[PDB]
């Protein structure tokens, strides 16, 4: 904030939305709630110019969690790969992946 | 970055109940009443350990109370019990406010008998 | 007395809807504090367990929660069977 | 980052160029305004959805009622200088060239 | 007279009959005689999948009482 | 406008810049703008004159089309990190795509052609407001921001403000058209500064405000909006004219008036960050900003002017309007120097 | 067929993007802008947001009917365009369905595709989470925490509201 | 067995207004003392049929001045938008069990309306713009009160699911405890179906067409089977929700032959308002929505968020 | 997929119609029978040029409005809270600024229609 009102004044106005792992209804968690629990822990009051250098692999998780870009990419080369080989003929899917 | 260890699929081969979701809808509170003691065991290691992966035996406890608690209904009150899951399953949605006639037959017989 | 009974009989000719809405309008807003029974709604809302709850670890010295949803310590709501 | 984001992301920026290029209608022109906001709606509801960000589902919602509020905004104006200058092509407007 | 109006209504009572009749019945039909399960939430439809899975032949409506353990 | 509902209107002006300044949530803030652009519009029109109507919707659709594109770049923040506080853009596209929804707000780079003509078809009184108020909202989220900008944008943004405004002034007869891309010139001064030391722009703002806030309410005062109108005033009110020297001369930074203040005080502090030869730049092209000011001075009361014979009984009345804080505001705007090191307080 | 019809509606909600877009007649605008709002409903509901599609739904389509009420009203043309008409609409349509088809064929040919962002085609099934909602359905939750929860927003939206009627009424009444 | 379900609602919808049409002219006609249709067929059971046929053997045509797409598409949004909103309607049973039901009859309720000017625009007939543009400010004023009527009503539903209606009215029928709301509920559908107390969309006597301006056999026919099937679920709509029955899970049969009392009773009091008072001016009907009906929509909502809180009455959320 | 399929076969039903009933019935027609319909003399040239209507203000408010029922739309879930103290306060609070908005527009002229 700018002018920060909500720390003087002591009320809440907008701190109750602005994270994932705050007291949502009924308690229904997000997706990444330990994720981003966890980089909220490490970098707090350690300023965001340490923040953006030690807590990193914790955003990263964070980052992941939230886009699963690399675990796509990993599901991705898994059926790209599967997809030739079937074609080619050098192995069939076991019959568990397939009713 | 690491390794995932995946238990063995021998520890994912306990015993797999097998009652409708009426069935269970049936026995429901006379269940969560002389069944609580494994599954609370079972969830806290869900809740407190945050990994399945940890807590399978607890879970295979759960498994083996609730046949027992299934053996003892057959042996003792397997037809009412049987009029009073078929009732509940012809409902659409499974409520219990069909069919009080029925659980009044039900809850006697285990009084009584279990 | 004289100029508030003339205007709302005045009112209640020419305009019987206003006059109406502004009644159910004030009325909805009253009342909900002065009934009893608002307490009972956020107590049955309460009460609704949506979620498990979840059991806590028994380390002793805990004599207010129960260890069997039969035993007869913690919160019990009779009253909504009476109610 | 499935190809749906792609799709939505992409639409905006057709919405961002269709505003950009006016070409005679100022009707055509809001409708390009509220053309971004489906996919800025559409988008922020894929995004709180799908990371089960239950408390911040409001935020479309609100989108929404500061969204009709310019809405209204633009056609009100569109009102007067329709009304005054007889169309809406925005070609009229050049009195205030100096 | 007003009972000639009649004939009008009953041709349309009958077909207006038609769609309650037909849907209560197939949804009867179609699940061997319970009505059809409804899942208006996520818990509702878990057991409904549990259903099909323990079922074997892949069938919801198809329900195992309590001779299937033993 | 009945002057009941316009003062409600004017609140909510206030409100929603207060809402930018005071909200950590990026929904709030983009409402803030939201609720600003909402009960302005109607501000700028308020005579119903022809030119306000589209004077009024030039500012509609620059500003929408800000504000749009303000809550697009947020939504990409959101989606690649999950957050709505204003701390940091962790997608530097989406921190790429905020400059520019925030330029057109203040402004500053070709996304400009709008500042000049609006602030010609509306009153004065609108201009006094458009110019001032409506810049505390977007520059604050910038302060906020200021970690995370791109540095070869943000300056680019800047540099291109200055010459443009400095350029298009030479060039302008209506007092208010001049008032713009003078502003606009001020615009790239505070920005400028703005990735190295975020308590600097706040100081040229505070200046600015009362630059522009001095020079219009002279203007209001001497009832003129063309360079013709005003120089008669030399034959009516002299003093005024005579203030509005000093002003002029404030508003160029030729010092040691207030207005050299920020000029002065910004040069130090990027030379600081090795940035020297960019400030040597805007101090060159600040001159063609003074430049229409000593036209401006040249036609006013430095030079009497052909007067109206029409003026004598204007003589005889005074005014009877009371701009307040005017003999306040010249005094910060002309002569605060020797309270300099008064920054800190803002520091 | 039924493999995901969030790329299948998608596009539809490109394509009705890219006409309104293409500067139209403002009447055919909305139709346009109605087939990509109504399938753009569709998509979010496939996503699990069963309120929030309806929700958009309802109020654009009286958004949208107000809109081209308007156009008929006072923005109608003597001679109205059309899809085809003039050249200018002619190609401001025409490049816009070429170009959605560009990028969806560079998108489903390498399925990695690198304008502006990562864009990798796997499948929008793929993003979608395991795990129980209960009894209730998150979305709804959520949306009702609004006056429970969002106090603040209600003020400011209520207001703002408020304010766009007195703007509305101040802009449009004159003299 | 699912085409079966669709095709079991499909044709017996589109017979219901079928003879709807002369459950109309024989209820008409009886009621200003004429007799209606009795000689096609027995007491006119076969004057629709011949009707229908006539309409889809008489020359069609497109205006002249006409936009052919958005002619042709018009009966089309009138048609499927009529048919589809059946859906949800939980008889016994309801065929797609929406989980937000009412919702969604209200969406397309509210596109119901983009087939009545697309038609007249497209027809660019004076008539018809005039037609055109009496009808949609009418339909969406009248759907303001539509939407609260319908919210402050299902405050004690606990939820939008048309199924739950069966379950709320169980032993009281919902009008004991919302007949106020009721009244305005059926003017409201009076009026978004365009009854003959609010007819100006049509406006006979003083626009001549407006349904239809130059539409023909096809297209004429489409736009009266598009606002008749209106006609009987917007009674069907008011019986659900207002005049619950009862409902044996065993055996559905009776409370569908008791839903469908209920619609055919409101559907004779749409016909019987229908030839019982004179037409609304435009302006009056805007005025009566706008300066009467909502001021007491907005006090009676008012009143039923409060009422569940003070009398602890919370519906059960599922 | 049901839904879907539902949707399907209207259009696919409504759209049969039309093409029996443009092509079943044969056509004998000419350039009169084509001719605008204005109740027998011939039009003066119009049906494109603005028609300007007077409910414009209240045509824009109704967007206005409807946006007020999206806002207070969920209620039915708002009432299963913890907090009704809180949630009446702002649902009544909502209806109030509706009520207000329409009584201030009501007074300014408003909900009249332009002569
Ligand atoms: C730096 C920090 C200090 C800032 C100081 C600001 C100084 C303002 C000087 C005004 C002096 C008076 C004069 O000659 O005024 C001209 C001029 C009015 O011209 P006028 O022709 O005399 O007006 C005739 C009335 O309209 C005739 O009335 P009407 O019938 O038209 O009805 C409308 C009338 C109604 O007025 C009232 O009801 C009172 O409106 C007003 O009078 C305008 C003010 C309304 C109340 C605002 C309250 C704000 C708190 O004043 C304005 O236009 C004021 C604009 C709004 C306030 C200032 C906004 C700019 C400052 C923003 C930056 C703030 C600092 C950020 C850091
Ligand atoms: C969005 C896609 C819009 C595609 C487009 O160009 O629509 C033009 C289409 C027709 O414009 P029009 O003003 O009726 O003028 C038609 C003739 O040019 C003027 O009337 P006409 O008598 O010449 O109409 C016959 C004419 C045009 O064809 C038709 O009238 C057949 C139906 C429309 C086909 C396109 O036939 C041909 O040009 C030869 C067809 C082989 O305008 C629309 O608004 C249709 C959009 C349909 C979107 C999908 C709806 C589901
Ligand atoms: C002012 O106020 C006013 C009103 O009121 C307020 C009014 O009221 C009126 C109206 C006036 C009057 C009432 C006065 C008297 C006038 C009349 C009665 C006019 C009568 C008008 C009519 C239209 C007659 C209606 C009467 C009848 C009998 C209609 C009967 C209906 C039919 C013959 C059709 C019924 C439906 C059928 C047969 C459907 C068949 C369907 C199928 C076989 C299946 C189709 C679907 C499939 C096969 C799906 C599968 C296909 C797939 C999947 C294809 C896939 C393809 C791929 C390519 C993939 C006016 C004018 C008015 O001024
Ligand atoms: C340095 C400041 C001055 C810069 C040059 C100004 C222009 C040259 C001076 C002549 C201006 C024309 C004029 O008429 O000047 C006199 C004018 C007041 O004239 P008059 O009303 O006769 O005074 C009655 C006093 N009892 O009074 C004035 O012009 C007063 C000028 C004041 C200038 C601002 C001072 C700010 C504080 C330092």
């Amino acid at each position: 904030p700018f002018f920060d009102v909500q720390k003087r004044l002591g009320l809440d106005l907008d701190r109750w939305m602005t994270i994932q792992s705050a007291e949502q209804p009924h308690k229904i968690p997000g997706r990444c709630h330990a994720f981003e629990k966890e980089w909220i822990e490490c970098a707090h009051g350690i300023g965001g110019i340490r923040a953006e250098k030690e807590c990193k692999i914790e955003f990263d998780d964070f980052v992941e969690c939230l886009l699963r870009q690399k675990t796509m990419k990993r599901l991705s080369a898994i059926k790209r790969q599967r997809d030739k080989l079937i074609k080619e003929g050098k192995y069939t899917p076991p019959p568990h992946h397939l009713g | 970055p690491g390794i995932v260890e995946l238990p063995t699929l021998e520890d994912l081969k306990v015993q797999e109940v097998k009652v409708s979701s009426s069935v269970l809808k049936a026995a429901a509170h006379h269940y969560g009443a002389q069944c609580d003691k494994p599954n609370k065991e079972f969830m806290l290691c869900r809740w407190e350990e945050k990994d399945p992966r940890r807590c399978l035996e607890e879970g295979k406890l759960v498994n083996q109370c609730a046949l027992d608690f299934f053996r003892q209904i057959k042996r003792h009150c397997a037809e009412p019990f049987t009029e009073y899951w078929t009732c509940i399953d012809y409902s659409g949605l499974q409520l219990f406010r069909h069919c009080r006639k029925q659980q009044a037959k039900f809850d006697e017989c285990v009084l009584d008998k279990l | 007395a004289g100029r508030i009974a003339s205007f709302l009989k005045n009112a209640w000719a020419k305009e019987p809807v206003l006059v109406a809405s502004f009644a159910i309008g004030g009325l909805a807003i009253i009342l909900p504090s002065l009934s009893p029974y608002t307490n009972y709604a956020i107590r049955i809302n309460r009460a609704t367990p949506y979620n498990y709850p979840v059991p806590l670890r028994d380390d002793g010295n805990m004599p207010d929660v129960p260890s069997h949803p039969q035993d007869p310590q913690g919160p019990s709501l009779e009253w909504l069977k009476n109610l | 980052m499935p190809l749906v984001y792609m799709n939505i992301i992409m639409a905006f920026a057709i919405a961002l160029a269709g505003l950009l290029m006016y070409r005679s209608h100022l009707m055509s022109s809001l409708l390009c305004l509220e053309g971004m906001m489906l996919s800025l709606f559409i988008m922020s509801t894929l995004i709180i959805l799908n990371t089960h960000f239950t408390l911040a589902n409001m935020m479309p919602i609100i989108l929404l009622v500061f969204a009709a509020c310019e809405a209204a905004l633009g056609l009100s104006l569109l009102v007067m200088v329709s009304n005054t200058y007889g169309t809406d092509y925005v070609q009229n407007l050049n009195l205030l060239q100096c | 007279m007003w009972f000639e109006i009649l004939p009008g209504i009953a041709v349309m009572a009958a077909c207006l009959f038609i769609p309650g009749m037909a849907t209560a019945h197939i949804h009867k039909f179609t699940n061997g005689g319970k009505e059809k399960r409804v899942a208006h939430f996520s818990y509702q439809w878990n057991l409904m999948e549990r259903d099909r899975c323990i079922s074997g032949v892949n069938r919801y409506h198809v329900t195992k009482g309590l001779e299937n353990i033993d | 406008m009945n002057p009941i509902i316009y003062t409600t209107l004017i609140m909510t002006v206030m409100s929603g810049t207060m809402l930018v300044m005071i909200s950590s949530h990026w929904l709030l803030i983009w409402i803030g703008f939201e609720m600003n652009l909402l009960a302005m519009i109607p501000v700028l029109m308020k005579n119903f004159n022809p030119r306000a109507t589209e004077a009024a919707t030039k500012y509609f659709l620059t500003q929408a089309t800000a504000s749009m594109m303000l809550m697009m770049a947020i939504i990409i923040n959101l989606l690649y990190s999950g957050q709505w506080t204003i701390t940091k853009m962790f997608n530097p596209v989406a921190m790429t795509m905020m400059t520019m929804a925030l330029a057109m707000k203040l402004g500053l780079s070709p996304f400009h052609f709008w500042v000049p003509e609006v602030t010609q078809g509306i009153s004065l009184q609108a201009g006094l407001l458009l110019l001032t108020w409506q810049k505390l909202a977007p520059l604050s989220v910038l302060c906020q921001i200021s970690q995370s900008i791109n540095p070869n944008l943000m300056l680019t943004m800047a540099m291109l403000s200055i010459l443009i405004g400095g350029w298009g002034g030479l060039n302008q007869t209506q007092l208010r058209k001049i008032m713009a891309y003078s502003s606009i010139a001020h615009m790239g001064w505070m920005t400028a500064v703005l990735p190295y030391n975020t308590t600097m722009t706040i100081l040229n703002l505070l200046i600015y405000i009362t630059m522009t806030l001095a020079m219009f309410m002279l203007l209001i005062h001497s009832s003129a909006t063309t360079t013709l109108s005003l120089s008669h005033t030399w034959n009516k009110m002299p003093v005024i004219t005579s203030l509005m020297m000093v002003t002029l001369l404030s508003m160029g930074g030729l010092p040691p008036l207030s207005g050299f203040m920020p000029k002065w005080m910004i040069i130090q502090e990027m030379t600081k960050n090795e940035s020297i030869i960019m400030p040597t730049l805007m101090a060159m092209t600040a001159l063609l900003n003074l430049y229409f000011y000593m036209r401006l001075a040249y036609s006013s009361s430095l030079t009497m002017f052909p007067s109206t014979n029409n003026m004598k009984m204007k003589w005889q009345f005074e005014h009877t309007k009371q701009m307040k804080l005017l003999p306040t505001m010249i005094v910060l705007s002309t002569l605060v120097l020797p309270m300099t090191p008064a920054l800190s307080s803002l520091n | 067929m039924t493999m995901y019809i969030a790329f299948i509606l998608s596009t539809i909600f490109v394509i009705g993007f890219v006409g309104f877009s293409s500067k139209p007649s403002p009447i055919y605008g909305g139709l346009g802008l109605i087939v990509s709002g109504g399938v753009g409903c569709g998509i979010v509901l496939n996503f699990g947001g069963s309120f929030l599609g309806l929700m958009v739904f309802l109020i654009y389509l009286g958004g949208m009917l107000v809109v081209f009420g308007y156009t008929t009203a006072m923005a109608t043309e003597m001679y109205p365009e059309v899809w085809v008409s003039n050249k200018t609409v002619f190609g401001a349509f025409v490049s816009g369905l070429m170009m959605e088809f560009c990028m969806v064929y560079y998108a489903l040919k390498e399925e990695e595709v690198e304008i502006i962002f990562k864009f990798n085609g796997l499948g929008d099934w793929v993003i979608y989470d395991t795990g129980d909602s209960g009894f209730f359905s998150e979305e709804a939750m959520g949306i009702a925490a609004l006056y429970s929860y969002g106090t603040w927003l209600v003020i400011v939206t209520g207001w703002s509201l408020l304010i766009g009627v007195v703007v509305i009424m101040e802009i449009t009444r004159g003299n | 067995m699912f085409m079966i379900n669709i095709l079991s609602l499909i044709i017996p919808i589109l017979l219901a207004v079928a003879f709807l049409t002369l459950v109309e002219r024989k209820v008409l006609g009886y009621m200003q003392l004429r007799k209606g249709p009795n000689v096609v067929g027995p007491y006119g059971l076969l004057q629709p049929i011949a009707d229908a046929l006539k309409l889809v053997t008489k020359e069609p045509l497109r205006p002249g001045t006409s936009s052919i797409s958005m002619f042709i598409i018009a009966p089309i949004l009138g048609l499927s938008l009529a048919l589809t909103m059946w859906v949800p309607l939980p008889m016994p049973y309801p065929l797609i069990n929406m989980n937000l039901g009412v919702l969604f009859m209200l969406a397309m309720s509210s596109l119901a309306v983009y087939s009545i000017l697309w038609s007249g625009w497209a027809s660019n007939s004076k008539y018809a713009l005039i037609g055109a543009l009496r009808a949609v400010a009418q339909t969406i004023s009248y759907e303001v009160t539509l939407a609260i009527i319908l919210l402050s009503v299902l405050l004690m539903n606990g939820s939008y699911t048309l199924s739950t209606l069966i379950t709320t009215q169980e032993h009281i029928w919902m009008i004991f405890t919302s007949w106020p709301l009721a009244m305005m509920w059926f003017i409201s559908t009076l009026a978004e179906t365009n009854r003959a107390p609010f007819d100006l969309t049509e406006g006979e006597s003083e626009l001549v067409s407006g349904f239809n301006v130059e539409y023909a056999a096809g297209p004429f026919a489409m736009f009266f089977m598009a606002e008749y099937a209106n006609i009987i679920m917007m009674n069907a709509f008011t019986a659900i929700l207002f005049l619950g029955a009862s409902h044996d899970p065993h055996t559905p049969e009776l409370y569908t032959i008791n839903f469908v009392l209920k619609t055919l009773a409101l559907t004779i009091t749409f016909l019987w308002i229908r030839a019982s008072y004179p037409r609304f001016r435009y302006d009056q009907l805007m005025h009566l929505l706008w300066k009467s009906f909502l001021p007491l929509t907005l006090a009676l909502c008012m009143w039923h968020i409060s009422l569940p809180i003070m009398t602890a009455s919370i519906p059960p959320q599922s | 997929m049901n839904i879907m399929l539902t949707l399907l076969t209207n259009v696919t039903l409504a759209s049969l119609l039309v093409l029996i009933a443009f092509w079943l019935p044969q056509l004998n027609a000419y350039s009169e029978k084509t001719s605008p319909y204005e109740c027998g003399f011939d039009p003066m040239g119009s049906a494109r040029l603005p028609f300007s209507m007077k409910f414009f203000l209240v045509a824009i408010t109704f967007l206005l409005f409807d946006l007020e029922i999206a806002l207070l739309l969920p209620l039915p879930w708002a009432s299963q809270t913890n907090n009704l103290k809180t949630m009446l306060t702002m649902a009544l609070f909502l209806l109030i600024l509706l009520a207000a908005s329409l009584a201030y527009e009501w007074t300014q002229k408003g909900l009249e229609w332009a002569e």
